[PDB]
């Protein structure tokens, strides 16, 4: 329902009112990943969103999840504003209130208030040539870039259901990249 | 009050200076010619601010003439259009300071509680409109402009194709409706430049006035400075102008300047 | 020119290729444009969009149709009368 | 050296990016319907400033195109015509970012001993002219803008009487010369509006394109901040311009507004 938390590890991945994730706020680290429960990544990087997501047996959303999750949002339009730092309220200087970017099904600012980073990788490559960005684990080459939807609260126009980013490579870190979890329903 | 003045060309219908109070409720100024107000011209010299000439048109109040208001030069105006009165002028001043040097009061302007002023400048020092509207006939200067209540500029529309009109303001602040024609496959439109400082909550209305477009193509719509704070939101039906097979959205990036993008119209 | 059960697969899927462009759930290949485009049906932009993956050929595609047959070109906002859909699913054991 | 390039209409005659460093003298670049230059395309993202993706046309280079340099977002450029070289094209960005609200260095360019670049822009953050002149062919949007010994300016003479040009710069610097047109029986004239800060020695030069004036009429030529410290100079010889049977000087009013005064000739 809301975006990634700070303190997911307490909260768990989607709390109402409370301090969202971002390059800037990065999660804390996960502890199933050597994380020791209060230290946070030193970045808001694709790499650790799906650390965090995989810790919680949920993903990031494809293109076809999040078109579908976000669909009732008001369409191209933004938060406005110099930022949206928590769930459920209204941004830092907000031009429109919350509640116009909800769901079809309650999923809390759907779309443009913050790009949640995807689990689908196309776009633009990177170097063609190896490249040690990884926050130490290896290296990457012809990297392509890994998806970003929604928008966020400073694209005006640009933000909705279907609003796609496709030039950021997963190492990158910005104050607009957060994510919203998905998985599997499941029927016995 | 429900008066009746005619001037001829040489002259103006009022002329108000060393501190004046006017008031014109109702009836009709007109000054074909030449100037419906003029102010100063007999100097006396003040370091306080005593009655800085005060001329208000109310109550219904019509004037039109060549210009609406002609400043003299050495005095500080304050005009005020009110209750729903209306001016077709010019609003122009000396151009040269007498003593070049050390300031020059201002020459102010109210546009208030349905009043409406029709016309072009570059001489007024701040411009408020307040629920009443400036119907912009040239291309403009003016200091600062506020807007509140619904108060709007209104680019009049040229009957001359493709002729598009530049308002350019020192600081915006407030809240109003600001009506701009674009002309789509010339891709050109009316622009508004910010030159210091602007913030507050805008609006942009849209008038098809070059016919539809060969190709999509962006249009620049606002400027204004690097980290401003002020936002702008497409006023026509759903934040979204259809021209012809055309759909054009507002989307703004960087720096304050606010374009108008559109591509193919949704099948 | 040939008879539709041509294309039955092992598993009973009929007219499995070489009949219409079945769209995946993959993105790759030739990028859109560069630039913010508005082609989602009015539901937000798309900046260097990858292509959405179709599978199969179809009736026009000669003798590039088959079980691997993939065309990485058309971004989702494209539409054409050879280009349709097939539904999967999980297979649930309980 | 000395080679020759040419490209269709879907293509350009030089793509360069991530950190890139090209030189061509001499030689010649067409591209009759595509950019002579394209920079981007390949994302390669470090926070030091590297090489950042350097294009130098020198000794005498032709090059021809519907744009001189198009800029792919989000990598830093830095063009320049220096020995003479010649380019027409128009220069242009992409308008919106990739990611909105992140950093984007500038697209730079830098005229020199010589050279001339024939077009126009709204995407150059920062040009400097330097014994070398900018044919200004449109209206225009520069950043910084920064001249030195006779770097000029030139507005192109439109074909269509009473179409003026305008040039919105940022900031103001050194010292230059800018010709610009004049339509007198109009009152219209090209303006040059700087916005944030002017400072130095600049000198206007008057080109008549709109002859015989019913009166005389004062017209805008130039706008500038608060108390700005730049002086302007015409330099028409003798400090005048004679258009028919009246002659024009220039007189700066008020908060730095230079317009171009006039009245009737001396018998
Ligand atoms: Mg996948
Ligand atoms: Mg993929």
């Amino acid at each position: 329902i809301y975006l990634l938390g700070v303190n997911h590890l307490t909260d768990g991945t989607s709390k109402y009112n409370v301090t969202i994730a971002d390059g800037s706020a990065s999660p804390k680290k996960s502890t199933k990943f050597g994380g020791d429960g209060s230290a946070a990544y030193s970045d808001g990087a694709w790499y650790n969103f799906a650390e965090v997501m995989t810790h919680h047996g949920k993903r990031l959303p494809n293109y076809n999840e999040f078109q579908a999750l976000a669909f009732g949002t008001t369409e191209a339009t933004s938060s406005g504003g110099t930022d949206v730092p928590t769930t459920g309220v209204n941004g830092t200087g907000a031009t429109s209130a919350w509640n116009i970017f909800t769901s079809k099904w309650g999923v809390v600012q759907a779309s443009g208030c913050l790009w949640t980073w995807g689990n689908e990788f196309g776009g633009v490559n990177g170097a063609s040539e190896y490249t040690a960005n990884t926050g130490g684990r290896g290296s990457v080459y012809a990297q392509p870039a890994a998806a970003l939807f929604g928008g966020a609260w400073n694209g005006t126009s640009l933000s909705g259901s279907r609003a796609a980013l496709w030039y950021s490579g997963p190492s990158f870190s910005f104050a607009f990249f957060g994510a919203r979890g998905v998985c599997d329903h499941l029927i016995l | 009050a429900q008066s009746i003045v005619e001037a001829p060309q040489l002259g103006a219908a009022i002329r108000a200076g060393r501190g004046a109070r006017v008031t014109v409720s109702g009836g009709s100024l007109s000054a074909p010619h030449g100037n419906v107000i003029e102010t100063g011209g007999g100097a006396r010299r003040f370091p306080p601010p005593a009655s800085p000439l005060s001329i208000t048109l109310q109550a219904g109040a019509r004037a039109q003439g060549r210009a609406l208001l002609y400043r003299v030069l050495p005095e500080p105006v304050k005009l005020t259009l009110a209750g729903g009165a209306q001016g077709q002028g010019d609003i122009v001043a000396t151009e040269l300071p007498p003593i070049p040097g050390a300031s020059s009061g201002p020459l102010d302007v109210a546009l208030a509680s349905q009043a409406r002023w029709t016309g072009a400048t570059r001489a007024v020092d701040s411009l408020s409109i307040d629920n009443a509207t400036w119907v912009m006939t040239d291309n403009s200067n003016v200091g600062a402009l506020r807007l509140a209540s619904d108060g709007s500029v209104d680019f009049q529309q040229p009957a001359e194709a493709g002729r598009f009109k530049v308002l350019m303001v020192d600081t915006l602040a407030g809240s109003g409706l600001f009506r701009m024609n674009v002309f789509a496959d010339l891709g050109l439109s009316d622009k508004l430049v910010v030159m210091r400082d602007a913030s507050g909550q805008h609006r942009l209305w849209v008038r098809n006035s070059g016919s539809e477009p060969a190709s999509a193509n962006t249009m620049l719509l606002v400027q204004t400075p690097r980290g401003s704070a002020a936002t702008f939101t497409l006023a026509n039906k759903d934040g979204k102008v259809d021209i012809g097979t055309y759909r054009y959205r507002l989307a703004a990036n960087g720096n304050g300047q606010w374009s108008l993008v559109g591509a193919k119209a949704p099948p």
